[PDB]
């Protein structure tokens, strides 16, 4: 179980695995540009990320 | 996200219960052997 749970997150998170986990934190500028394009140009991914 | 958590003694603490109701009966039907 400890070895399964250890290795079923991806060791290096990318533009996928971030949306579907909960454990590592991810943010940016308030309103910098960066959610301003999460809100709007709705992927199922980014929006998880935006919401 | 939060599964890495060790066997403790609420986890698991029954298996030192029936080890201990195998050496009582073993020895209860030890003292009975030597009649």
């Amino acid at each position: 179980a400890f070895l399964t749970v250890e290795r079923m997150e991806s060791p290096i998170d990318s533009a996928d695995d971030l949306a579907k986990q909960t454990k590592i934190e991810y943010g940016a500028v308030e309103d910098g540009a960066t959610m301003t394009f999460f809100k709007k140009s709705k992927i199922s991914t980014y929006d998880k990320m935006w919401a | 996200s939060k599964e890495a958590s060790a066997l403790g003694v609420q986890n698991i603490g029954g298996i030192f219960i029936v080890l201990a109701a195998g050496l009582v009966l073993s020895v209860f039907v030890a003292v009975g052997e030597f009649l």
